[PDB]
RNA sequence: CGCAAGACGGACCAGAGCGAAAGCAUUUGCCAAGAAUGUUUUCAUUAAUCAAGAACGAAAGUCGGAGGUUCGAAGACGAUCAGAUACCGUCGUAGUUCCGACCAUAAACGAUGCCGACCGGCGAUGCGGCGGCGUUAUUCCCAUGACCCGCCGGGCAGCUUCCGGGAAACCAAAGUCUUUGGGUUCCGGGGGGAGUAUGGUUGCAAAGCUGAAACUUAAAGGAAUUGACGGAAGGGCACCACC
RNA sequence: CCCAUGAACGAGGAAUUCCCAGUAAGUGCGGGUCAUAAGCUUGCGUUGAUUAAGUCCCUGCCCUUUGUACACACCGCCCGU
């Protein structure tokens, strides 16, 4: 399963959060990113739609993403922390420090974060009306 | 709630004003005085009154006092205040003048002083804040 | 977390919805270099100590 | 009666000010009429600092900054209580809170 | 009624009699 | 209901001689199986390292990215892809009170390495300056990216993809073009923002292994 | 990880600039314009404002062609609601994009015509010029560039003032108005009816321009003041509030 | 004033009165009641509390700023079919 290394070398992943306003992902996937590892969201882990992005809800799929990517040896993660991005909003959800104090909570080794949600140059129109949302 | 009254701090204000000289800095002693000398028509009345004057002339004790003003110490007030120092301050042998004034006093007829010393110039004129 | 007990120092002042949290400087006597801000519970005086099995976390300031 | 002799804008010298979205309900409203906002904080909050500080990889590795530019329509605004209706006088401070 | 709407009802009427009036 | 990961086997991944640290981590695929190789697999992975992490005492705002030119003996051997700076010093040099000079060149190594090189440089406010901003006139905007542009075609393409590398590791470009544009209008945070590897020579394995080592 | 498409030019981006206005923001090149500044250049009254007439004129809309990413009138559906034909959500046509031709209207606003003269102070800022300690890039140097300190002219503005004005709000113009005349164009005459009817004219249409009367009415309206109220914000008090 | 049986209740799912020290609570007495008549009420001693030295979270009320086309003052005014 694991890849078979010296105890005080830590084998990298890389933990993109996708901390929506919706829903929160905590994907774990290659140095590369093409492999993927493990992928845990905020609706594997709780019942209701309002609680999908909760903060408890990210703390669960952070945990068990966590302990799935030690049973295969991986005991680093670099983060790459993303909101929806684009025209929508470019403040991650309520979820991304709650997965963040998760991962480094259940026995992981934080890396590396950077912050890579999706900024425009300059963008399509944005979902809303010329007046917006007025509700 | 302990603070005192417009009532009970005006008349221990009139009373320090007018009756300085008999007022000490005992309590009970300011009680009889104030009894003697003003109609205070309730001993609960009376004893607030001695109270804040007990306080105010502890407050002259720690020197100006800003809500009220006797003349009969102001007297020894200005006695304390004429300070002369023995020598002026305004009396230096040697004075350190810019270059501008130099040329200000020497327009002015007054280029033979002798106590005045040229000063160098600041080289930049860095003196604004920076806006922002 | 390592038990190590907090001496108070100064009552900061009341927080809490209804005003029951205590902000209160608390000084671990092992060094005296460090005083960190705890909110408290219950009647507090000053110069108590109290037993704190948890300090990783820090009470809302400045 | 004239509010404001800015009418509620920046827009002097030219005719037309390209919109902007505000960032809470993607109302339309002219650039230098929305009220922006720039947010400098951590990715990683306060309480949480702790915890990846001890959990990293690396020895004074510093935190990333996040970097948000918030532009809100003036009803977002007021809702969000990022500024308040003043007095007729106290209108005319344009000197930013000390913060 | 607002100023708009009364001139959008305005102009329908309007364009009633332009369309009956043959 | 089977993992797909127990017939998963675990690569190490090899970064080109130009950086210090040669081990970047571990990769991962599918064993061989038919038509599935995992040769074939792993050869259209980029890998996006901090600078900090490939050598030893430069910055961690610069990243490269190496893609795995070829993998033999469980060993992925890379090249370079590209170089980005991250988000946050990018939105950290961004400031409200002066101008922000771009430049943009398209220019081929002597090995035949076509590249896209983005500069960025800001103007700096002076010393002993009251004036809030350090605006530069378009003509001054105009000859700093010329400056730009000339001094990236200069630097890249009398050099091949590993000298080129071999300079934009300390940056040593920015450092030249800061240094140029200070005449024009004082420049403050010069960098080479992005590369981008537009077009490459077909593959040869003998360049690849002199590329690494 | 690539490929394609069509939009859009983030942050920098400002009470900054340019344009007659509408409007105008990725390099780069070409083309032709343009203000201001400088000028001991030239002409020499050639000017100002303007019926008629003309150019341009956001968005939406119209006709034909191309495209069609996103958003999205209409429409379908899901919610909310007493009902919602709305607000909210999933879609989604015309449209939104480009070309050609129409349309000529906006809270097209500084709700302030243009030209000229005069009448306070102050600090900024953009452009041009002039003068000056000093710092810096300046490699035997002057230049010049970035600053610093002033000055002049034309701008976008701001602060302050018992210039004066005004119903006041406020305005250094909205001042120099009963101490009423610098020139000139447009335009209003209580509120509705009504920018309606009708006629004319323009337009493919939508509509645009011009534009009443009968009748009706004692007010409508402006500015400011004090209350009352607010499903506005901020403080304070209360074991008839909470903890 | 006298002589067994019995309904009912295992801390009373919503919603919440009133409570700052001789206070809450624990009980008896005295008046107004009253020809006899206290579960009411008005005073009185009689025991002594973990609890609070606070806050605006709720409920209100007050103030300030703000908006108003309200002034019979939002139970206002007002639009259209």
């Amino acid at each position: 399963l694991g890849p078979q290394v010296a105890e005080g070398e830590n084998v990298f992943g890389v933990c993109h959060i996708f901390a929506s306003f919706n829903d929160t992902f905590v994907h774990v996937t290659d140095l590369s990113g093409k492999e993927t590892i493990c992928r845990v969201t905020g609706g594997m882990k709780v019942k209701a739609d309002r609680d999908e992005s909760s903060p408890y809800a990210a703390m669960l799929a952070a945990q068990d993403v966590a302990q799935r990517c030690k049973e295969l040896g991986i005991t680093a993660l670099h983060i790459k922390l993303r909101a929806t991005g684009g025209n929508r909003t470019k403040t991650p959800g309520p979820g991304a420090q709650s997965a963040l104090r998760a991962l480094a909570r259940s026995g992981m080794k934080i890396g590396r974060i950077e912050d890579v949600t999706p900024i425009p140059s300059d963008s399509t129109r944005r979902k809303g009306g010329r007046r917006g949302r007025r509700l | 709630g302990r603070v005192r009254t417009k009532t009970v701090k005006k008349a221990a204000r009139v009373i320090i004003e007018k009756y300085y000289t008999r007022l000490g800095n005992d309590f009970h002693t300011n009680k009889r005085v104030c009894e003697e000398i003003a109609i205070i028509p309730s001993k609960k009345l009376r004893n607030k009154i001695a109270g804040y004057v007990t306080h105010l002339m502890k407050r002259i004790q720690r020197g100006p006092v800003r809500g009220i003003s006797i003349k009969l110490q102001e007297e020894e007030r200005e006695r304390r205040d004429n300070y002369v120092p023995e020598v002026s301050a305004l009396d230096q042998e040697i004075i350190e003048v810019d270059p501008d004034t130099k040329e200000m006093l020497k327009l002015l007829d007054f280029g033979s002083l002798s106590n005045l010393q040229v000063t160098q110039p600041t080289v930049g004129m860095n003196f604004k804040t920076p806006r922002g | 977390q390592p038990i190590k007990l907090a001496r108070v120092t100064k009552v900061l002042g009341r927080t809490g919805s209804q005003g029951q949290c205590t902000q209160v400087r608390v000084e671990f006597m092992d060094d005296t270099s460090r005083s960190i801000i705890r909110n408290v519970k219950g009647p507090v005086r000053e110069g108590d100590v109290l037993t704190l099995l948890e300090s990783e976390r820090e009470a809302r300031r400045l | 009666t004239k509010k404001r002799r800015n009418n509620g804008r920046a827009k002097k010298g030219r005719g037309h000010v390209q919109p902007i979205r505000c960032t809470n309900c993607a109302r339309c409203v002219p650039k230098d009429k929305a009220i922006k906002k720039f947010v400098i904080r951590n990715i990683v909050e306060a309480a949480a600092v702790r915890d990846i500080s001890e959990a990293s990889v690396f020895d004074a590795y510093v935190l990333p900054k996040l970097y948000v530019k918030l532009h809100y329509c003036v009803s977002c605004v007021i809702h969000s209580k990022v500024v308040r209706n003043r007095s007729r006088e106290a209108r005319k401070d344009r000197t930013p809170p000390p913060r | 009624m607002r100023a708009k709407w009364r001139k959008k009802r305005m102009r329908r009427l309007k364009r009633k009699r332009r369309k009956m009036r043959q | 209901v089977v993992d797909p990961f127990s017939k998963k086997d675990w690569y190490d991944v090899k970064a080109p001689a130009m950086f210090n640290i040669r081990n970047i981590g571990k990769t991962l695929v599918t064993r061989t199986q038919g038509t599935k190789i995992a040769s074939d697999g792993l050869k259209g992975r980029v890998f996006e390292v901090s600078l900090a992490d490939l050598q030893n005492d430069e910055v961690a705002f610069r990243k490269f990215k190496l893609i795995t030119e070829d993998v033999q003996g469980k060993n992925c051997l890379t090249n370079f892809h590209g170089m980005d700076l991250t988000r946050d010093k990018m939105c950290s040099m961004v400031k409200k009170w002066q101008t922000m000079i771009e430049a943009h060149v398209d220019v081929k190594t002597t090995d035949g390495y076509l590249l896209r090189l983005f500069c960025v440089g800001f103007t700096k406010k002076r010393n002993n300056q009251i004036r809030k901003t350090s605006y530069a006139q378009h003509q001054q905007v105009r000859q700093i990216r010329k400056k730009m542009m000339e001094i990236m075609t200069r630097e890249v393409q009398t050099n091949d993809l590993k000298e080129v590398v071999n300079k934009l590791i300390p940056d040593s470009i920015g450092k030249d073009i800061e240094k140029a544009c200070q005449s024009i209008y004082p420049l403050h945070d010069v960098f080479v923002r992005k590369v981008k590897m537009l077009k490459k020579p077909k593959f040869e394995l003998g360049k690849l292994m002199e590329l690494h080592g």
